[PDB]
């Protein structure tokens, strides 16, 4: 569904 | 280290629209290029919520909500903020390689777009807002919206909240006073916050026209498409709870 904001959320910075 | 203080050290860094102005102006141009812009914003948006404290804390989908709902307000708060710091004008300072100028805002359906971010930008002004009050109110704007049924982990977004209203609490008072006159500022702080839903409103239904009319050949970034998309049915099934300071 909201694939890239979840990436974003979910990955390392 | 204060919390006001943790706000401040993860502003986000100020982008560049990459906008060629030997090229001549066009409202397509133009749009086009904010939306590009846009969601180049917005990728930084979602590492500046990660680093705002107890924000993490929230379960996975209610991070997700937040942003999906707070995004244009987000935004427009930014820029009015940018805007207020610039001129002396007033102007909409996007990018230091963008600014929508006196010319530019006699441009075909631009000042309609403009107007609305312009009020925030000219209510900060008047209100004289400070750098500690704005990044309280930020964080606020990020907290002021929730689905119908509220989040996965409401009890503890009630407290997140809480501790940042106490924040901007904590700015009004530095600026002291007083004591009704403090009353007199929270007051007009958080009305300007709670106006911010029908700045967002007139501000969607701008962006969802453009995004949804496909001959109108504006483009949006995959990560403001993702958003437009999520959002537009949760609209049409007033499955969202707008937050008021003030009834
Ligand atoms: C003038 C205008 C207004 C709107 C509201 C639209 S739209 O169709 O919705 N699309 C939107 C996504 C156009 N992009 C933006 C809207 C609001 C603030 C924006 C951007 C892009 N950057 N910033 C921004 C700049 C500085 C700052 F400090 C914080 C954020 C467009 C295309 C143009």
């Amino acid at each position: 569904e909201n694939a890239l904001l979840r990436y974003l959320l979910d990955k390392d910075d | 280290p204060t919390l006001v203080s943790l706000l401040e050290v993860i502003e986000p860094e100020v982008l560049y629209a990459g906008y060629d102005s030997s090229v001549p102006d066009s409202t397509w141009r133009i749009m086009t290029t904010l939306n590009m812009l846009g969601g180049r914003q917005m990728i930084a948006a979602v590492k500046w919520a990660k680093a705002i404290p107890g924000f993490r804390n929230l379960h996975l989908d209610d991070q997700m909500t937040l942003l999906q709902y707070s995004w244009m307000s987000l935004m427009a708060f930014a820029l009015g903020w940018r805007s207020y710091r610039q001129s002396s004008a007033n102007l909409l300072c996007f990018a230091p390689d963008l600014i929508i100028n006196e010319q530019r805002m006699t441009l075909p359906d631009m000042y309609d777009q403009c107007k609305h971010m312009l009020y925030v930008s000219s209510e900060l002004h008047r209100l004289q807002v400070s750098y500690e009050e704005y990044l309280c109110m930020k964080t606020l704007l990020l907290l002021s919206s929730v689905p119908k049924d509220g989040l996965k982990s409401q009890e503890l977004f009630d407290e997140i909240r809480m501790t940042y209203i106490k924040e901007l609490g904590k700015a009004i008072v530095k600026r002291e006073g007083n004591s009704s006159q403090n009353w007199q500022r929270f007051y007009q702080l958080t009305k300007l916050l709670d106006s911010m839903h029908e700045v967002v409103e007139n501000l969607l239904n701008y962006c969802f026209q453009t995004f949804l009319d496909k001959t109108m050949s504006i483009e949006f970034p995959e990560m403001l498409a993702e958003i437009i998309t999520n959002q537009i049915p949760k609209y049409s099934n007033g499955n969202i709870k707008k937050l008021l300071f003030h009834q």
